[PDB]
C-alpha cells in the first residue's frame, strides 16, 4: 500500500574489523577489511594498498578470520554475520574472472537463548582443528573442521561461568585448550579448559584459576616458544605461563583504556596497543632468559610510539606500514619508523582513507550551481569531527595551471611527424593568436609561420593531405607538413571576413556574411570546391566527419537550425529552435553509440536531436538546460566513446549510458573553452579555459559523489542553512578536563578556541542554582559552542559558548512571525549531574549580523527543549512532554499561544503542512493536526508498539516512515477502511525493511538535477537518510504497477543471482527483531533491481523468460530483456 | 493445607477460556498475593476442580464498579489451598500468585452461575539495552562493570553512577542524543531511582528487599505504592518494563502531598516547602498541626532549635516537633522535622 524503493547512493565508510592473510595467493600478502557489507580485498606493495576485490556480502561481517587448515596452499576465510549465518570463503580467480566461492555454509543460531551483551566472540584453533563461537552466555558453540562440515554442524559446551569477558584459544598445547577472563562476585579469573571433540565437553585446562585486576579487560594469546597468555586492563599487563607470573604496572597506560591489539613478529615478540583516545604504545617482550634452549620472558616494556587517529582495528603490514583503520575517525596508513624521533613520535602518516564516520545531523544546500542539491553532514566524532560536503559531479583532476590573458579558444597544432601527440596548442587572443609550444612545461609562445601571427585565428586543425591549415577571418593559409611553410592561401573573392567557419577531416567550410563555401583541402595546395547563399546569417556552422554527407547551419536572423548537404547546396531540412537567441554551437556526436546532433543556444539551452548518418534529419524535441551563459559545445578523444563537454558558467559533460543521454556537472567554477590535448605532457588530458585562465588534466569517469573535509576537532552535533546569512551554524561540543587553578582547560586547539569573533553567553536568565556534589579534579566536562562556519571558504566566523552545565539540544533558522529577517533559535537544557530528568532550558535567538552573534531574544522554559520546528511563521518546540506553539511577537519576544500535553515524552518533532508527527526512542509515534477555527491540537493518529527508535520523517500527507531497533526500517500509513470512527485514529503498518544500519538522520531532497523532463518520473519524491557507518540512503515512492514488476523482477533475480555465502536474499532483508521476524514488505531493494545491468545478457534472457512488461499493453513479448533495461536505467539515474 | 509447586505458563498472544471470580474487585498485578476465602458451593466447587486440574483463575480490572466492564485483566495460579467445613459453610481458603495478564476477549455468563471468558494473554515484551545497536565492537569486552559496590562510607554512590553513565553509554557519541537521555531509558538507572525515592519514605533495606530484574521489580513497586485504582489500571496496560518504570517515576514525581499516616486524610504538608539548609523530613512551612507541650531543648541534635509535641488536629497522635529558634537571629524560625513513616505521600489533587 506504500510502494517505496531503497537504494543507497554511497557504501558505508566504518572499518569495524580487518585482517591480513594470505588469501588471494599463497606468496601475497592481503588485507581483507569489512564495513558492515562491503568486504574489499586488498593487496599490500611497496607503495601501499592496491584494491584488488570489492564483494558485498548479505550481511554485517561480525567475525572474520583467516585460518589455513592443514593441507592447503592458501588460506580460506571464516565470516560470521550479525543474523548468524557462518560461511568458508576461498578465493578463485581464472585468468581475469574473480571469484569468491563458498566451501561451507549454515546458519549457527539456536532457537533460544539471551544474546550476550558483550557480542559475538568468534574464535579458531591454531592447528584449525575447530572453530568456537561464544553467542549467548553460559554456552559455548564448537564447530568441528572438516572436509565432509560443508554445512557447518555445531554443537553447544556449557560454561560455567555467565559472564565471560574475553576467550583465546592458546598456543603451543596438544589438545585445543582455551583461556578466558570471566567475573565473578569474588572479581576477575582467569580460567583455562581443554576442548576434546570426541567427548563434546571441556575437561581440566593446563593452568589453575588465578585471580587477575578488577578491570582485566582482555586477553592475548602468545605464541611458541613465549606460550601462556597475557591479559591488560587499565593499569597492568600480566603474563600467565602456568609456573610463570609476570606484572606490570606501566605510569603511561593510566590515562586510557587499551582496547585494540596485534602482533607484529612472528614470534610473537612485539605487540601493537592502541586505546579509545588513539594513541599507539607497543608492548615488548624481553627472552633474555635462554637457560635450556627455550625462551622464557623477563620484562614486559611498554614503549609508545606517538599518536593517531581514534583506533578500532590496528593491523601490522609488511615494513613497518600499519593501517590504523577507524570507526569513528578515517582509516589510516602510518609508517612506525620507530627510529625518527622528529618530536617524540614515531609515527608518521602516509595515506588517509574517506570515512564519512558518525553522519549526526545533515541539511541538503542549493549552494553554487542552484539545480542540485549539496549534501552537508557533521561527521565523526572527538578529536576528528568535522564537516563533510557531498557533491554529485563527473571529478576534474587538474595536473596542469597557467595564466592567460582572457583568451576564448584553443586548439592543437602538430608541426612534426605523425606521434599522436601536438607539440604546440594554438591559443586566439582578442586580437592576435599566440600558439605556444610545449615540449615539456613550457609556457612560451611561439608564432608558427604557416599561421598568421596577429590576425585572431578561429580554426586550426589537422588538416588532411600532411598539411595544417589555419583559417582566419582575413584569410586561409595552408601550410604543409615537412616544409612547414605557407603553401596555400584560399582568399574570398570579396575578402571578407568569414563569422564562424566549419573544418573537417579533409574539407573546409568558410561562411561569409549569408553565403557559405566549401573547398577540399589538396596536397600543397587550396582549391575551391562549391559556393551557396543562405537567407539568413550563418552564426555558426560545423560538419561532423572524409565528407559529410550533411551541414548545419543556424540562421542569424531567424534562430533556426538547417541542415542541407555539406557537399552540396541542396537544403534537407529546417526547425525553428524557439528563437529567443541565436545558437553559439552547433555539432553532432556519436557518443550515443549511433548519430547524433545537438545544438546549442546562446543562453545555454540544448534542443536535443538524432541524425541520420547517410541522410535524413530528425527534431526528437527535448530541452537540457546547461545554464545562463553562452555555450562552446566540444568533444575530447579522451573519452568513453566521444562525450560532449558544454562549457559555460555550469560546465556539463554529455554521455549516453545505454539509450539515453546524461549531462553529468564538472567540478569546476566555470569553463570558457575546451579543447582535448593528449600530448606528452598530460596524456588523456583536456586544457580548459574560463574568464581568469586556463588548466589542464584528466577527467575521472563519471557521476561518482566528491567529499570536501572541514576539520573541527571538536564533535558537531547538528547543522542548518541560513540562506540571506549565506553562512551556516553548527552546534559543537569540546571535552575539558578540570584545572587545579579553578576552571576548564581545553585538551587541544579544537575549532572553536581559534574564531574570529569568540563570545560567551553571559545570559544568565537564572542565578544561584545547586550542585552539591561540586566537580573534582581530572573530571570530564563537555563545553558547547554554536560556531557561525561561512558557506565558501569553510571557517569559522563565530564561536559563541553557551553557558556552564548547559546542553544545547535543537537548533532551527527560520523567519519567525512576519520580521523580514532570519534567526539562529537554539534550544538547550541545564543538566547537573545530580539531578536525572533535566528542568530548567532555554530557547534562545541569536542573529548573525554584520559579523556578530547579537543574541536577539530570550526565553526561559520549565524543561529540556528537544526539538524544535517552523509553522509558516510561528515556532513549534518540545518541552519535555509538552508540545507548545510559539507566536513571535512584534515586540522580539517568544509568546506561547497553545499547548498539548502528551503521557509520552515529544521527542521527534517533523511537520508538513499543518500535520505534526510527534516520536520518542520507545517509537511511540503520534500524530496532530493544527485547528487554525480553535487554534489548539487534535490528535488525530496514533501508533504505539515498545521497540526502541531511531529516527522518523514524513513521506506524504499519509505515508510516515521511520527506522527501528535492529538497524530496520519500518513504513506506516494513515486513514483507509474508515469503519468504526476508531480505524483513522491507528496507523497501519505496512512497510518493513532490513536495511542492515543505524539510521540517524532523514531529510529530503535529492542529489541530481532538476531536469523535469515534462512527464517527470515514475519515482515521486526522494528522502536521503545518513546512518553511523557513514552511507547515504535513498527512498523514493514508486506507482504500484511498478511496484508489483519490480518485486516480481527481485523475485526473478533472488533465482539467478549467486550470493556471497550463499544467503537466500529475503533471509536478509527480513524485519529481524531480538523475539520476532516478519518478511519484507513495501520496499523494493534498489541495490538488487540496478545489479540487474551487471548479469550477462545470456544471464539476462533467463531473467525476463516469461514476463509482462507492462508499458501500455498487456503482456508484450517477454520483456524482451530490453525494455527492463529502460527500467532499471531510469531508475539508476535518482541517485 | 495443600501446596503446589509446579510452576506452568502459557504461551504469548494465544487464548484462553477460563472462569472469572465474582468476588474480586481489585487489580491483581502479577507477583502480588491475593488470598482468597470462597464459601459459595458453586464457587467452591468450581475452585476444588481447578485446584485439582490447573489451579488458574481470572480476575477482571473493571474500570468502573458499576458498570462491572473490564478491558484487560490478570491470570492467578493458586500458590496454596485449605478447604475446610466451618460453621456449616464449606469454606476454601487459597493464596494465589498472578502470573500473566490477560485481555478480556469476550466474557459470557455461564449457566453455572460463574462466568466464562475466552481472552488473549499479552506478552511482556523485554527489549535489549539502548546501546546494544551501535556499540563499538572494540568496547565490547568494557561491557561489564566491577561489581555494585554499596556502603555508608561510599554514602551517594555519586562517583560510581558517573563511571557507570560514562562507560555504558559511552556510543552514545555517535547518534544525535546524549549519554543522560539513554540514562533515562535505561533499567538499572530506573530501578535505582525508584529505590532511592521509595527511600525517602520508608527506611527499609532495599539491597534484599527488593528484586534484581526489571519486571519483577516493576510489579512490585507497582504494587506497593499507594494510588488510586484507575492509574493502577492505567500501569497495568503497559507492555514494557522501560515504559512501566518510567510511568511509575512519573507518578512517584507527581504526588507531593504528604499526608497523614493513619487519618489518610488530612494535609501535613506539601514536598515543595523542604527546609533542607541542615532520619527525618524538615519542612519550613506546615498548616493543619496542632502544637502542645513545652519547649524542651534539652539534649536538642540542631542548636538553637526547642520542639514541642505535635499532633494533626483529629488523629492526635504524634508526627514529629516544630523545632523553635532559640536565638533571635536564628533562621529557620521554626521547621517542622516529622518522621518520615508518619506520611503517606498523596497526588496533590
Ligand atoms: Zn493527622
Amino acid at each position: 500500500m506504500s510502494y517505496n524503493y531503497v537504494v543507497t547512493a554511497q557504501k558505508p565508510t566504518a572499518v569495524n574489523g580487518c585482517v591480513t592473510g594470505h588469501f588471494t595467493s599463497a606468496e601475497d600478502l592481503n588485507l581483507l577489511i569489512a564495513k558492515n557489507t562491503r568486504l574489499e580485498i586488498y593487496v599490500v606493495t611497496a607503495e601501499g594498498l592496491r584494491p584488488v576485490k570489492e564483494v558485498g556480502m548479505y550481511g554485517k561481517i561480525a567475525v572474520m578470520e583467516l585460518f589455513r587448515p592443514k593441507g592447503e596452499s592458501k588460506d580460506l576465510l571464516f565470516i560470521l554475520t550479525a543474523k548468524y549465518n557462518a560461511c568458508i570463503l576461498e578465493y578463485k580467480q581464472s585468468g581475469e574472472s574473480i571469484d569468491i566461492i563458498t566451501r561451507a555454509h549454515g546458519n549457527v543460531q539456536d532457537r533460544i537463548g539471551r544474546p550476550s551483551e558483550t557480542g559475538i566472540i568468534g574464535i579458531i584453533d591454531p592447528e584449525c582443528r575447530m572453530i568456537g563461537l561464544r553467542l549467548y552466555d553460559g554456552l559455548f558453540k564448537v564447530i568441528p573442521l572438516d572436509r565432509d562440515n560443508k554445512e557447518l554442524k555445531a554443537f553447544n559446551i556449557r560454561l560455567e561461568e555467565l559472564h565471560v569477558i574475553d576467550v583465546k584459544f592458546l598456543y603451543g598445547c596438544q589438545a585445543p585448550t582455551i583461556c578466558f577472563v570471566y567475573q565473578d562476585p569474588q572479581g576477575r579469573h582467569v580460567k583455562t579448559y581443554e576442548v576434546s571433540l570426541r567427548e563434546k565437553e571441556f575437561n581440566k585446562g593446563p593452568w589453575k584459576q588465578e585471580n587477575v585486576e578488577a578491570e582485566a579487560s582482555m586477553v592475548i594469546a602468545v605464541p611458541e616458544p613465549f606460550g601462556g597468555a597475557i591479559i591488560i586492563g587499565q593499569e597492568s599487563i600480566t603474563y600467565h605461563n602456568g609456573d610463570k607470573y609476570l606484572a606490570i604496572a606501566p605510569p603511561i597506560i593510566k590515562q586510557s583504556t587499551i582496547v585494540c591489539h596485534n602482533r607484529v613478529d612472528p614470534n610473537g615478540s612485539r605487540y601493537l596497543l592502541g586505546d579509545m583516545e588513539g594513541r599507539l604504545f607497543m608492548l615488548l617482550l624481553e627472552k633474555e632468559e635462554q637457560m635450556d634452549g627455550t625462551v622464557t620472558l623477563k620484562d614486559l616494556r611498554v614503549e609508545l610510539l606517538g599518536e593517531t587517529s581514534i583506533a578500532e582495528c590496528l593491523t601490522y603490514l609488511d615494513n613497518g606500514v600499519v593501517f590504523v583503520g577507524s570507526r569513528l575517525g578515517d582509516s589510516q596508513l602510518v609508517k612506525l619508523n620507530v627510529d625518527s624521533n622528529e618530536q617524540g613520535s614515531y609515527v608518521v602518516a602516509m595515506e588517509t582513507f574517506t570515512n564519512l564516520g558518525p553522519i549526526v545531523d545533515m541539511c541538503v544546500v542549493d549552494l553554487e550551481r542552484q539545480g542540485q542539491g549539496q549534501l552537508v553532514t557533521c561527521s565523526g566524532a572527538f578529536k576528528e569531527g568535522s564537516l563533510r560536503i557531498i557533491r554529485n559531479g563527473i571529478g576534474i583532476h587538474e595536473h596542469a595551471s597557467i595564466d592567460l590573458p582572457g583568451i576564448k579558444g584553443l586548439w592543437p597544432l602538430r608541426s612534426d611527424p605523425n606521434r599522436e601527440t601536438d607539440d604546440t596548442l594554438v591559443l586566439s587572443f582578442v586580437g592576435q593568436t599566440r600558439v605556444l609550444m610545449l615540449n615539456g612545461e613550457e609556457v612560451e609562445e611561439t608564432e608558427l609561420m604557416g599561421f598568421v601571427d596577429d590576425q585572431q585565428t578561429f580554426f586550426c586543425g589537422n588538416v588532411a593531405h600532411q598539411q595544417l591549415i589555419q583559417i582566419t577571418s582575413a584569410s586561409v593559409r595552408l601550410v604543409s607538413q615537412e616544409p612547414k611553410a605557407l603553401v596555400s592561401e584560399w582568399k574570398e573573392p570579396q575578402a571578407k571576413n568569414i563569422s564562424v567557419a566549419s573544418c573537417n577531416s579533409s574539407q573546409v567550410v568558410v561562411a561569409v556574411g549569408r553565403a557559405l563555401y566549401y573547398l577540399q583541402i589538396h596536397p600543397q595546395e587550396l582549391r575551391q570546391i562549391s559556393h551557396t547563399e543562405m537567407e539568413h546569417e550563418v552564426a555558426c556552422l560545423d560538419i561532423t566527419p572524409g565528407l559529410s554527407p550533411l551541414c548545419a547551419i543556424g540562421l542569424w536572423t531567424d534562430i533556426s537550425a538547417r541542415i542541407l548537404k555539406l557537399p552540396s547546396f541542396e537544403l534537407l531540412h529546417k526547425e525553428m529552435l524557439g528563437g529567443e537567441i541565436i545558437p553559439r554551437s552547433i555539432l553532432m556526436t556519436t557518443f550515443e553509440s549511433s548519430h547524433y546532433l545537438l545544438c546549442a543556444l546562446g543562453d545555454g539551452a540544448l534542443f536535443y536531436f538524432g541524425l541520420n548518418i547517410e541522410t535524413g534529419l530528425l527534431s526528437d524535441r527535448k530541452k537540457v538546460t546547461l545554464g545562463t551563459q553562452p555555450t562552446v559545445l566540444r568533444t575530447f578523444r579522451s573519452l568513453s566513446t566521444t562525450n560532449v563537454f558544454a562549457c559555460s558558467d555550469r560546465p556539463t559533460v554529455i554521455y549516453s549510458s545505454n539509450h539515453k543521454l546524461v549531462f553529468s556537472n564538472v567540478n569546476l567554477k566555470e569553463v570558457n573553452y575546451m579543447c582535448p590535448l593528449n600530448s606528452d605532457g598530460y596524456p588523456d588530458s583536456l586544457a580548459l579555459a574560463n574568464n581568469s585562465t586556463l588548466t589542464i588534466g584528466t577527467i575521472d569517469e563519471i557521476q561518482k559523489l566528491h567529499i570536501r573535509t572541514v576539520p573541527l576537532y571538536e564533535s558537531p552535533r547538528k547543522i542548518c542553512y541560513q540562506e540571506v546569512s549565506q553562512c551556516f551554524g553548527v552546534l559543537s561540543s569540546r571535552i575539558e578536563v578540570q584545572d587545579t587553578s579553578g576552571g576548564t582547560t581545553a585538551l587541544r586547539p579544537s575549532a572553536s578556541t581559534q574564531a574570529l569573533s569568540s563570545s560567551v553567553s553571559s545570559s544568565k536568565l537564572f542565578s544561584s542554582s545547586t550542585a552539591p556534589h561540586e566537580t573534582s579534579f581530572g573530571e570530564e566536562v563537555e563545553v558547547h559552542n554554536l560556531l557561525i562556519i561561512d558557506q565558501h571558504t569553510f571557517e569559522v566566523l563565530h564561536a559563541h559558548q553557551f553557558l556552564q552545565n548547559e546542553y544545547a539540544l535543537s537548533l532551527v533558522s527560520c523567519k519567525l512571525g512576519k520580521d523580514p529577517n532570519t534567526y539562529f533559535i537554539v534550544g538547550t537544557a541545564m543538566v547537573y549531574p545530580e539531578e536525572a530528568e533535566p528542568k530548567q532550558g532555554r530557547i534562545v535567538v541569536f542573529q548573525y549580523s554584520d559579523g556578530k552573534l547579537q543574541t536577539v531574544a530570550e526565553k526561559e522554559v520549565k524543561g529540556a527543549v528537544y526539538s524544535m520546528v517552523e509553522f509558516n511563521g510561528k515556532l513549534l518546540a518540545s518541552i519535555n512532554s509538552t508540545v507548545r506553539l510559539y507566536e513571535w511577537t512584534t515586540e522580539k519576544e517568544l509568546r506561547t499561544e497553545c499547548n498539548h500535553y502528551n503521557n509520552i515524552m515529544a521527542l521527534y518533532l517533523k511537520t508538513k503542512g499543518d500535520f505534526i508527527l510527534v516520536g520518542d526512542l520507545m517509537r511511540s509515534v503520534l500524530l496532530l493536526a493544527y485547528k487554525p477555527m480553535e487554534g489548539n491540537f487534535e490528535e488525530i493518529a496514533r501508533d504505539f508498539n515498545p521497540n526502541w527508535m531511531s529516527a522518523v520523517e514524513i513521506l506524504d500527507d499519509d505515508n510516515f516512515l521511520g527506522a527501528e531497533n535492529a538497524f530496520n526500517l519500518f513504513v506506516c500509513q494513515k486513514d483507509s477502511a474508515a469503519t468504526t470512527d476508531e480505524e483513522r485514529q491507528h496507523l497501519q503498518e505496512v512497510g518493513l525493511f532490513h536495511l542492515g544500519e543505524f539510521v540517524n538522520v532523514f531529510c529530503h531532497g535529492s542529489l541530481v538535477m532538476q531536469n523535469l523532463g515534462e512527464t517527470s518520473t515514475p519515482t515521486q519524491g526522494s528522502v536521503l537518510f545518513g546512518t553511523v557507518n557513514g552511507m547515504i540512503g535513498l527512498v523514493t515512492s514508486l506507482s504500484e504497477s511498478w511496484y508489483n514488476l519490480l518485486l516480481d523482477m527481485q523475485n526473478r533475480l533472488n533465482k539467478v543471482i549467486k550470493s556471497v555465502g550463499k544467503i537466500e536474499h529475503s533471509f536478509w532483508r527480513s524485519f529481524h527483531t531480538e523475539r520476532k521476524t516478519e518478511p519484507a514488505t513495501g520496499f523494493i531493494d534498489g541495490d538488487l533491481i540496478e545489479s540487474f545491468l551487471d548479469i550477462s545478457r545470456p544471464k539476462m534472457q533467463e531473467v525476463v523468460a516469461n514476463l509482462q512488461y507492462d508499458d501500455g499493453s498487456g503482456m508484450k513479448r517477454e520483456a524482451t530483456a530490453d525494455d527492463l533495461i529502460k527500467v532499471v536505467e531510469e531508475l539508476t539515474r535518482i541517485h | 493445607m495443600e501446596e503446589f509447586h509446579g510452576r506452568t505458563l502459557h504461551d504469548d498472544d494465544s487464548c484462553q477460556v477460563i472462569p472469572v471470580l465474582p468476588q474480586v474487585m481489585m487489580i491483581l498485578i502479577p507477583g502480588q498475593t491475593l488470598p482468597l476465602q470462597l464459601f459459595h458451593p458453586q464457587e467452591v466447587s468450581m475452585v476444588r476442580n481447578l485446584i485439582q486440574k490447573d489451579r488458574t483463575f481470572a480476575v477482571l480490572a473493571y474500570s468502573n464498579v458499576q458498570e462491572r466492564e473490564a478491558q484487560f485483566g490478570t491470570t492467578a495460579e493458586i500458590y496454596a489451598y485449605r478447604e475446610e467445613q466451618d460453621f456449616g459453610i464449606e469454606i476454601v481458603k487459597v493464596k494465589a500468585i498472578g502470573r500473566q495478564r490477560f485481555k478480556v476477549l469476550e466474557l459470557r455468563t455461564q449457566s453455572d452461575g460463574i462466568q466464562q471468558a475466552k481472552v488473549q494473554i499479552l506478552p511482556e515484551c523485554v527489549l535489549p539495552s539502548t546501546m546494544s545497536a551501535v556499540q563499538l565492537e572494540s568496547l565490547n569486552k568494557c561491557q561489564i562493570f566491577p561489581s555494585k559496590p554499596v556502603s555508608r562510607e561510599d554514602q551517594c554512590s555519586y562517583k560510581w553512577w558517573q563511571k557507570y553513565q560514562k562507560r555504558k553509554f559511552h556510543c552514545a557519541n555517535l547518534t544525535s542524543w546524549p549519554r543522560w537521555l539513554y540514562s533515562l531509558y535505561d533499567a538499572e538507572t530506573l530501578m535505582d531511582r525508584i529505590k532511592k525515592q521509595l527511600r525517602e519514605w520508608d527506611e527499609n533495606l532495599k539491597d534484599d528487599s527488593l528484586p534484581s530484574n526489571p519486571i519483577d521489580f516493576s510489579y512490585r513497586v507497582a504494587a506497593c505504592l499507594p494510588i488510586d485504582d484507575v492509574l493502577r489500571i492505567q500501569l497495568l496496560k503497559i507492555g514494557s518494563a522501560i515504559q512501566r518504570l518510567r510511568c511509575e517515576l512519573d507518578i512517584m514525581n507527581k504526588c507531593t502531598s504528604l499526608c497523614c499516616k493513619q487519618c489518610q486524610e488530612t494535609e501535613i504538608t506539601t514536598k515543595n516547602e523542604i527546609f533542607s539548609l541542615s532520619e527525618t523530613l524538615t519542612v519550613y512551612k506546615a498548616c493543619n498541626l496542632n502544637l502542645i507541650g513545652r519547649p524542651s531543648t534539652e539534649h536538642s541534635w540542631f542548636p538553637g532549635y526547642a520542639w514541642t509535641v505535635a499532633q494533626c488536629k483529629i488523629c492526635a497522635s504524634h508526627i514529629g516537633w516544630k523545632f523553635t529558634a532559640t536565638k533571635k537571629d536564628m533562621s529557620p524560625q521554626k521547621f517542622w522535622g516529622l518522621t518520615r513513616s508518619a506520611l503517606l505521600p498523596t497526588i496533590p489533587d
